[PDB]
């Protein structure tokens, strides 16, 4: 893991020592090489786990998240290097440093073998995205969004720290494999119920669970494009990864303690899909779609079925890719028309045909068109939920119907229809942003071609 | 009023550089950034990395598990054994509690 | 900063280096009234350092290369624009007044540092004690407003009592029609567009507030033009002046030491001129402030500390 | 000795109560401080004389020395307060709330 | 739900509670007479707590 | 298009020394920048003494009204 | 002058080589069960001294 | 102040806590406290303004009353046991009076009402000297008698200290008051970990000192006493915004800053001693502390408040004010979390 | 002469430069010597 961590660390001196006319080129190229290096974690020819060191290890669950982070860093640089052209050189290098630090800390968080180090890197990732949102956001409400994000996460994560220290005192090491082997069954008392809630509520906050999801739409709206990408594509999945890692020592009382959160997830995905149906802001629509998909992931992890875990992993990877792609397309329209209003730009299919093709493919990925990994994850989550209870199919079907409805509504109101001819400032297309859309869509196609990479721990 | 700078207007970047690629204002850095993004992103990652992942062998013991399953099926079918025993563990080595 | 408590202990005593001509003499008058020549001749024939009137570009001329910088770096205020349109809605008048007060504060700190360091006397033209006359003239002509006056008075209260007043204040009394005639003879088209009401407000502010307030703590030397326009009788009076009042008598070595440290720390001098009172005539905003600050930092010789700018010929940077 | 020591402890308690319950006079507060000091001296002195601890007999004198330095500094501060306001009123000493 | 009642329930109610508490605790008059009377109350309460704990 | 930055009202919401005004603290003022408050000049209460006329040093018939500071 | 003006291109490869070296250091640090696992307990071939390096 | 009286006053300020820490005798520890108080009063009142006079008066009467209660405890112990040290069998009333008086000297709630007011109205360097140096000697006295103290009263004092510090820091805009309520909260943490492990008390004290020193130095760069005054720091000293943000986040206890380490290890020791309720409440109020730190960061670094016209002249002038020891303390208070096993014992 | 006033850092403080370089060299040399002596003492105490 050190062979990925060290050159990502060396990206920062490269950023601060490169010429201002060469910084973007050098950092983008070497981050692409970093991702190519990170692809060596897929060499898993055995049932064992690649425990590289005493503090770093690789997993069938951790590996796709690490590869996705390393792949998202150059895409974030390409996405963010347009709204920083009228910007100071040291501020540009600081922004690149923030993105690189996010990538480093997220790779270390996913490769961590010890839960206290996982929590330390959790908060370490909490810092620079707050800095990015607050400093390079556009509207006034970025400060309130950053406060909401930071303190939802902190109030979640403090009882997680208390619970981790308690489990460390009880067991001795807080090492993941040691806990997985010497797991003890809890006796289902009120203290154990509170311990369960303490170690689950941080991840449920960052997922986000319904009712506590209020930080996410304003944070994603007010964030810059790279911040929205890293948030919606890695940090929610970081919460899910924490849930999967910590759920192994919570038997058996997760069986009955999972009940309120499954109901919250299902009804919240219905409610947030309805909000997407009636939402006037494109980034808000994408954010609430992310809330619904992560609610599906929450329900799968709560029901703790091998099909549910596999569908959760596939939906994590697929939703990260398609949500970053949707945010990049919305940011292209935002850099064109300087607005986020859903209905303001309408006939963009006429002027931007290839970008309309990218929009259509992103939305078809969003509504889980087969045989994509989006549909793979959603279908296996549905199968596991129907095994858990046959009446969940009603909520699943309503969610699927509204999902297709808001995705096609987005397509029709942003691309189809008559062209808003007053928008004289419609530059044709940037090869940079078309490349960004291609670099989002192609890994979706390749993972659709070979879905065995992102199945996860259970299969 | 407070001496605040007026709102900057985004000019048409294609007006002065019709071959603009989205990366930088001057054409040379722009075209070299485009070449670096395409070459290091598409050519050597989306092709060589895809080939490497495609030629990772026996990924999580898929084909090994298939071959071992075929061998065990042949053995248990020519020896009259059950295909799967109902108990994974032998009951002789398990000490049940008395009551 | 080389001077400090260690240098004071090793011996840098101001009272040791004082003499009979270690005086602060401020020459004051109306807009065009014999003030530049009188101060020059007084300093020349008393062996004192002459400080001309602190203009807009005083800090620019005393820092860096010493060339006059661009106007947006130096205050973003124009005396010619004030003369053309004194009641302009952008707020040029009070911006000019506050910038000139800050420039006079910097010049007074420079003169005090020079006097406490070398012992040579200083002859200033129109120091900080005679700038509220322009403020009150602007206010009584309606050019600025009461909030501007309150902000100026707050800054003056924050900055003025930290220093010592001049030993001698020389005043030139020239009547308003004579000032108008001299302005016409000078021939500046912008300066010709001044009002006798404004000039009379300056003179009234002088006679009603400046002269008695300096009379209670230093020696006042009101002269007419004919007693002036001949800088030898004034010099003879200065020679036979007896300084027997004011706060200069109670000063000792350590009070001089702390005053010298204050006037040699220039950011400490200008600390209260940048109070965060958000008056719209003087507050700027983040975008314009960043643009001006970045342009000033990319100015030659201003990117780093003095002595560290390699583009202007600084050497041995890696050894310091 | 125990009744005397209890009375001295109650005297210290009364002087501390006077110090903690202000009236208008900072000088009266300083006098309450000096009464606390006096009670401490008498307690230490009778303890040393009862236990025959001649080695610890310099301790009450040290208490008096440092307490008199405290009273001296309090008088100097009261001088500064009276120069500021004209009186020693703790109700005048109140403008640091904001 | 989202623009009204979830906001009224968790974040705005938490901020309102802490704003009320910080006003109530930083509503001091700046009088050392009141501060020392409070200190006397603290002394009495500590003595009572020790006497009941034993 | 341009990033929002705090204007005069956002910059002025942080001055007032309390940050959360109420009825019992709305009368507060921010502390001075130099921590030197402008106080009302107290009148000097000099003692007035009738030196004489019944005084050995007043020579019998002098009413020396003496205004004394100490 | 290419070494002077393109010296920044070696920082990331140097970090990669250093990371590979540190991974080798961790591999040789964790050798307490080298050819001692009950799954892979095999007799050493005469031309080798370790099972893995 | 002439150098003779500067040397005398500063040497006595230094000598007070040194005598207190080196003294075996309770009476010599007490006279070290007297030395510290008496020597620090003239430098508090050195500026000779009404606010400085009020601050010096309040500090004098508070520390004098607390020292008299300390002397009462010492004399009562000498009466009971015949010695000049709380050995093992001194009365719990005597120990509680010692704890209460030392907590009033330290300035933790509910004895905290003077500390923001004394910190206001004095210059920034004297606020630094107060909030760092003046707490070492009372903490040393508390550390010497750690197994004898009452955990219930200590935990109550600690939890109310952290609560009142969080709420006061939330309300205040004056930088000196903000730093004083920060001191109250961190003193609450130190007192909370005092009866269980005084090594962690010393660790938290050292972390707080090396975090408080450069924050006060950065305030001392421009005499920024207000949120707005520190908000226009981007025009004055733009190179200090990152270190200001990092030090404020370290004061907030955010990982991976080294200021997370004292709160983390104190929580760990409390969990080892089974005080989970106290640990969780202290952690939530520490989150509130981090909130007012984050609002300060928003004001000074992440946003850009409007500047003045004379700030152009201030940029024309040059400064040599930030000393050599600023950056060392800032780095050691920012990026030292991986050396946590070395920082703990 | 570019600046109107002579900067305090116009010429390098040679005493400070020499003292700092000598301190760095002395500390490195002393560090290496004490590390070698510590290695030798550890070997001599543990019989290696
Ligand atoms: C984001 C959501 C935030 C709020 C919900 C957080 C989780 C709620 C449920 C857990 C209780 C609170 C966290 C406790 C962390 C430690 C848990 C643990 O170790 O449990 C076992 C322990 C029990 O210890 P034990 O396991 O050693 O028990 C010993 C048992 N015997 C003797 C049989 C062996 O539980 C506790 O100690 C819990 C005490 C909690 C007291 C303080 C609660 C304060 C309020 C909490 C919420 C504050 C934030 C929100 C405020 C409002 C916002 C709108
Ligand atoms: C938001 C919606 C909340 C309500 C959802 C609907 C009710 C769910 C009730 C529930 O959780 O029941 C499960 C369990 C039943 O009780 P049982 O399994 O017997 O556990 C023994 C307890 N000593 O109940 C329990 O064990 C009791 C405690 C359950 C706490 C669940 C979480 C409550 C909300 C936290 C936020
Ligand atoms: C792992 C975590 C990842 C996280 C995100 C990473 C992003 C960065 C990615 C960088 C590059 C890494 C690529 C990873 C995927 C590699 C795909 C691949 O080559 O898979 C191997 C596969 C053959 O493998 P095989 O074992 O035969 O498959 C299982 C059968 N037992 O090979 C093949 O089958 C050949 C594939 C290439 C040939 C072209 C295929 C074109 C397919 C067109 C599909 C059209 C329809 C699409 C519909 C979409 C609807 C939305
Ligand atoms: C016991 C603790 C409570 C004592 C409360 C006494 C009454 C009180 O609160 O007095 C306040 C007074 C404030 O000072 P002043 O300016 O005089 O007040 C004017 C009134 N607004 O305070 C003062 O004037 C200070 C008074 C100090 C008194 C010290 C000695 C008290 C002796 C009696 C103690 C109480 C005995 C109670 C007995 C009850 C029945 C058994
Ligand atoms: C279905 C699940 C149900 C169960 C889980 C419920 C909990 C979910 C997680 C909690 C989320 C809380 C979110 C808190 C942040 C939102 C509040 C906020 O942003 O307030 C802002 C406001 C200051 O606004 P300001 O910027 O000054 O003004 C606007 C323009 N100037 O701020 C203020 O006015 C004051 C802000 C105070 C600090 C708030 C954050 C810290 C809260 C500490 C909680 C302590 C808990 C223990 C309390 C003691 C014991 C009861
Ligand atoms: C064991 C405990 C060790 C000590 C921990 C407590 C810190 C004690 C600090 C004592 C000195 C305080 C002092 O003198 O403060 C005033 C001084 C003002 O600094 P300034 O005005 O910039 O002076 C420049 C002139 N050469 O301020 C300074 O010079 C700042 C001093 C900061 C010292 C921090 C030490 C951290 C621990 C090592
Ligand atoms: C844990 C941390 C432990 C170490 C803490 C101290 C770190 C080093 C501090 C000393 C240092 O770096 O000194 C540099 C300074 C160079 O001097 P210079 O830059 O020329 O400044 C003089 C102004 N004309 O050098 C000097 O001023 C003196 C040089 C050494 C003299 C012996
Ligand atoms: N409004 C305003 N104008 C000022 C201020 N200080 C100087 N001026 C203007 C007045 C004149 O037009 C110009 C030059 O000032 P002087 O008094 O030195 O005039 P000048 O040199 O022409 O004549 P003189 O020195 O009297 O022989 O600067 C000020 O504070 N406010
Ligand atoms: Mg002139």
């Amino acid at each position: 893991m050190l062979k990925i961590i060290l050159p990502s660390l060396m990206l920062l001196p490269l950023t601060w020592l490169s010429s201002p006319k060469k910084t973007w080129t050098n950092v983008t190229s070497y981050s692409f090489l970093i991702s190519l290096t990170s692809l060596t974690l897929l060499w898993q020819t055995d049932e064992n786990y690649k425990n590289f060191s005493n503090m770093f290890s690789s997993d069938p669950l951790s590996t796709p998240l690490i590869i996705l982070t390393a792949w998202l860093l150059p895409l974030m640089l390409m996405a963010s290097q347009n709204h920083l052209k009228k910007d100071n050189n040291v501020l540009q290098k600081l922004y690149i440093s923030m993105l690189i630090s996010l990538q480093i800390l997220l790779i270390m968080t996913f490769s961590a073998t010890e839960l206290i180090m996982f929590y330390i890197l959790f908060e370490a990732t909490l810092i620079p995205t707050l800095i990015i949102i607050t400093r390079w956001g556009n509207q006034t409400e970025r400060l309130n969004a950053g406060i909401y994000f930071l303190f939802y996460t902190l109030i979640g994560s403090i009882p997680l720290l208390i619970a981790l220290i308690l489990i460390q005192n009880h067991v001795g090491t807080l090492n993941l494999m040691i806990l997985s082997f010497t797991t003890h069954t809890l006796d289902a008392s009120w203290s154990n119920n509170l311990l369960w809630l303490a170690c689950m509520m941080a991840f449920l906050i960052k997922m986000p669970l319904y009712g506590v999801h209020l930080w996410l739409p304003k944070a994603h709206v007010e964030a810059p494009i790279a911040g929205s990408m890293i948030l919606a594509a890695i940090l929610l999945k970081l919460g899910s990864y924490g849930m999967i890692r910590i759920s192994i020592i919570l038997d058996p009382l997760t069986k009955y303690m999972a009940y309120p959160f499954i109901l919250l997830s299902l009804w919240g995905m219905i409610m947030t899909s309805s909000i997407c149906l009636r939402q006037t802001d494109l980034k808000s629509l994408i954010a609430y779609s992310s809330v619904s998909h992560m609610a599906l992931v929450i329900a799968s992890i709560m029901i703790q079925t091998p099909w549910s875990f596999m569908g959760a992993t596939m939906l994590m990877i697929a939703h990260g890719l398609t949500s970053s792609l949707l945010f990049c397309l919305a940011n292209s329209n935002y850099e064109r028309i300087h607005s986020r209003t859903m209905i303001m730009a309408r006939g963009l299919q006429m002027v931007f045909p290839l970008m309309a093709t990218w929009w259509l493919m992103a939305s078809l990925a969003n509504l889980a068109l087969p045989p994509s990994i989006n549909l793979m994850g959603e279908l296996f989550i549905t199968m596991s939920l129907f095994s858990w209870s046959n009446f969940t199919i009603i909520l699943m079907g309503i969610n699927i119907i509204i999902t297709g409805m808001y995705s096609m509504y987005m397509i029709i109101t942003t691309q189809r229809g008559k062209l808003t001819n007053h928008m004289i400032n419609l530059q044709p297309s940037h090869t940079r942003e078309l490349t960004l859309m291609a670099l989002h869509m192609i890994p979706l196609i390749l993972l659709t071609t070979s879905p065995k990479l992102i199945t996860g721990l259970t299969m | 009023q407070w001496q605040e700078d007026p709102e900057p207007e985004d000019e048409n970047v294609y007006a002065k550089n019709p071959d603009f690629h989205g990366y930088d204002s001057d054409p040379v850095v722009d075209v070299w950034n485009m070449r670096a993004v395409f070459f290091f992103g598409f050519s050597i990652v989306l092709v060589f990395g895809t080939t490497f992942v495609a030629y990772v062998p026996d990924y999580r013991m898929q084909e090994w598990a298939r071959r071992e399953a075929e061998r065990l099926v042949k053995y248990r079918e020519v020896n009259g054994l059950p295909i799967m025993e109902s108990n994974y563990f032998d009951p002789s080595k398990i000490q049940l509690p008395e009551d | 900063l080389r001077y400090g408590l260690l240098a004071a202990i090793l011996g840098d005593k101001t009272t040791k280096k004082l003499h009979e001509y270690s005086r602060v003499i401020t020459v004051d008058g109306n807009i065009c009234s014999g003030k530049n020549k009188l101060a020059k001749e007084i300093a020349q024939q008393l062996g004192m350092k002459h400080y001309p009137e602190a203009g807009i570009q005083y800090s620019s001329t005393t820092t860096g290369d010493g060339r006059p910088l661009d106007i947006e770096f130096s205050g973003s205020c124009s005396l010619e624009k004030f003369y053309d349109d004194p009641k302009s809605n952008d707020g040029n008048s009070y911006r000019l007044q506050s910038w000139l007060y800050a420039s006079r504060l910097l010049q007074y700190a420079d003169a005090l540092e020079h006097l406490l360091s070398t012992g040579q006397g200083v002859v200033l033209e129109r120091s900080i004690y005679s700038d509220f006359v322009f403020l009150e003239a602007m206010y009584n002509q309606g050019y600025i407003r009461k909030q501007c006056v309150d902000h100026y008075n707050e800054i003056k209260r924050l900055t003025l009592p930290e220093y010592l007043p001049p030993h001698a204040v020389i005043y030139i009394d020239v009547p308003v029609p004579e000032v108008q005639s001299r302005i016409q003879k000078k021939g500046d088209p912008h300066e010709m567009k001044v009002t006798s009401a404004y000039l009379q407000d300056i003179e009234n502010a002088y006679k009603k507030t400046f002269l008695p307030k300096m009379s209670e703590m230093c020696e006042v030397l009101v002269y007419d033009s004919w007693e002036a326009e001949d800088p030898t009788k004034v010099v003879e009076d200065i020679e036979y002046l007896k300084y027997n009042k004011g706060p200069w008598l109670k000063q000792d070595d350590w009070t001089f030491h702390y005053l010298r440290m204050l006037v040699q720390d220039k950011t400490e001098v200008l600390n209260y001129t940048t109070i965060p009172v958000y008056l719209p005539e003087i507050t700027i905003g983040a975008h314009q402030g960043s643009r001006i600050y970045n342009s000033f930092r990319e100015l030659p010789g201003r990117k780093y500390a003095p002595g560290y700018n390699a583009e202007v010929g600084d050497k041995w940077i890696w050894l310091k | 000795m125990p009744s005397t020591f209890f009375n001295l402890t109650m005297a210290f308690s009364l002087s501390l109560l006077g110090t903690l319950m202000f009236r208008s006079h900072l000088m009266s507060t300083l006098l309450c401080l000096e009464g606390m000091v006096l009670s401490l001296f008498i307690m230490t002195s009778v303890t040393s004389l009862n236990s025959n601890s001649m080695s610890s007999m310099p301790i009450p004198i040290t208490i008096l020395v440092f307490a008199a330095c405290e009273a001296a500094v309090g008088l100097a501060l009261l001088v500064k307060v009276s120069n500021t306001y004209g009186t020693d009123y703790v109700q005048n000493l109140n403008l640091l709330q904001c | 739900l989202d623009l009204i009642w979830l906001e009224k329930t968790i974040p705005k109610s938490t901020s309102t509670l802490h704003t009320n508490m910080t006003t109530l605790t930083t509503n001091q008059k700046g009088l050392i007479k009141l501060y020392f009377m409070s200190f006397l109350i603290n002394i009495i309460l500590i003595i009572i707590l020790y006497s009941i704990n034993l | 298009a341009r990033q929002w930055q705090p204007d005069i009202e956002w910059a002025e919401q942080f001055s007032g020394a309390v940050m959360y005004p109420s009825k019992e603290t709305a009368h507060w003022k921010p502390p001075p920048w130099n921590d030197v408050d402008i106080l009302k000049e107290k009148a000097v209460t000099n003692m007035t003494l009738n030196f004489g006329p019944q005084h050995p040093a007043a020579h019998g018939v002098l009413r020396l009204v003496l205004e004394l500071s100490g | 002058q290419l070494l002077r003006e393109h010296w920044v291109h070696i920082l990331v490869p140097a970090g990669f080589v250093f990371g590979c070296y540190l991974d080798r250091k961790d591999d040789e640090k964790l050798t307490a069960f080298r050819n001692k696992s009950m799954l892979f307990q095999r007799e050493l071939r005469p031309n080798e001294e370790v099972t893995w390096k | 102040m002439n150098p003779i009286t500067l040397a005398i006053i500063y040497f006595t300020i230094f000598l007070g806590p040194v005598i207190t820490m080196s003294s075996t005798n309770l009476m010599l520890m007490w006279v070290g406290l007297e030395f510290s108080l008496l020597a620090i009063i003239p430098m508090l009142i050195n500026k000779k303004n009404p606010r400085s006079t009020e601050a010096a008066t309040k500090y004098f009467v508070t520390q004098a009353t607390a020292s008299m209660i300390i002397l009462l405890a010492i004399v009562l112990n000498y009466k009971q046991l015949g010695t000049w040290m709380f050995q093992q069998q001194t009365n719990g009333l005597i120990l509680n009076m010692t704890l209460m008086a030392l907590s009033m000297k330290l300035g933790l709630a509910p004895f905290h009402f003077w500390l923001p007011e004394v910190t206001q109205g004095i210059p920034l360097h004297m606020g630094l000297i107060l909030l760092t140096w003046q707490k070492i000697a009372p903490l040393s006295i508390l550390i010497q008698i750690y197994p004898l103290l009452n955990s219930t009263i200590i935990l109550m004092l600690a939890i109310t200290s952290i609560f009142m510090g969080a709420w006061g820091g939330l309300n205040q805009t004056q930088m000196r008051k903000i730093m004083a309520y920060s001191s109250i909260a961190h003193m609450g943490w130190m007192l909370a970990i005092l009866p269980y492990n005084p090594s962690l008390t010393l660790l938290n004290l050292m972390i707080y000192i090396i975090l408080t020193a450069p924050m006060f130095m950065a305030l001392m760069l421009n005499n920024s006493m207000t949120i707005n005054s520190i908000s226009l720091l981007w025009n004055k000293t733009p190179a200090m915004l990152t270190m200001i943000s990092l030090m404020l986040l370290s004061l907030g206890g955010l990982p991976p800053l080294t200021g997370f380490l004292p709160k983390w290890i104190i929580i760990t020791e409390l969990m080892k001693n089974n005080c989970l309720i106290m640990a969780t409440l202290m952690a939530m109020m520490a989150l509130l502390n981090l909130f007012f730190y984050t609002r300060l960061i928003y004001s000074t670094s992440l946003t850009m408040f409007p500047t003045n016209n004379n700030s152009k002249m201030m940029t024309h002038q040059t400064k040599t004010k930030p000393n050599l020891m600023f950056s060392t303390l800032a780095i050691m208070s920012t990026m030292t979390l991986p050396l946590a096993p070395q920082l703990i014992t | 002469k570019f600046y109107v006033r002579e900067p305090v850092n116009a010429k390098p403080n040679w005493l400070a430069v020499g003292l700092s370089v000598g301190a760095s060299v002395f500390m490195w040399i002393y560090l290496i010597q004490t590390h070698n002596e510590d290695v030798l003492e550890y070997k001599r105490r543990n019989g290696l």
